[PDB]
């Protein structure tokens, strides 16, 4: 739940 | 670099706090404070230091019980089961950012599932 949640606001990092 | 060992620059690494309330505390490779630097040990150890201070470590070995990667392009997010941090693989251009990842998720793969999203 936590982990999907961060898996997807790892975008925070992209380009 | 020596055979025994197996190093990638990062440009950050990022420690999630909940497992005032910061969500994050993020490090970056300084002049001052020393580069980020990614190791995995051919004995299959995986460290993520800072000049000499060790920020992360723990074996690969048997991980796959309470490890998960995930690699989004140039990025990984690691989970143990609780703990969370995330990684970007430094380099001049994407391309060059990418290629380090990639070389990265090889090592690690060798141990545990590096999954996509």
């Amino acid at each position: 739940d936590l982990w999907l949640q961060e898996v997807s606001n790892l975008s925070e990092w992209l380009n | 670099a020596m055979g025994e060992v197996s190093q990638w620059s990062l440009k950050r690494y990022g420690r999630f706090m909940l497992l005032g309330s910061p969500t994050w505390k993020v490090f970056e490779s300084s002049e001052e404070s020393g580069s980020l630097v990614l190791t995995i040990v051919v004995s299959g150890h995986f460290f993520i230091s800072q000049g000499q201070t060790l920020l992360e470590g723990f074996s690969l070995i048997g991980s796959k019980n309470w490890l998960k990667i995930v690699r989004r392009m140039d990025c990984l997010l690691f989970g143990t089961t609780s703990r969370m941090f995330r990684v970007q693989f430094s380099g001049e251009s994407k391309e060059e950012a990418l290629e380090r990842c990639c070389g990265c998720v090889q090592t690690l793969a060798q141990y545990v599932t590096v999954q996509e999203p």
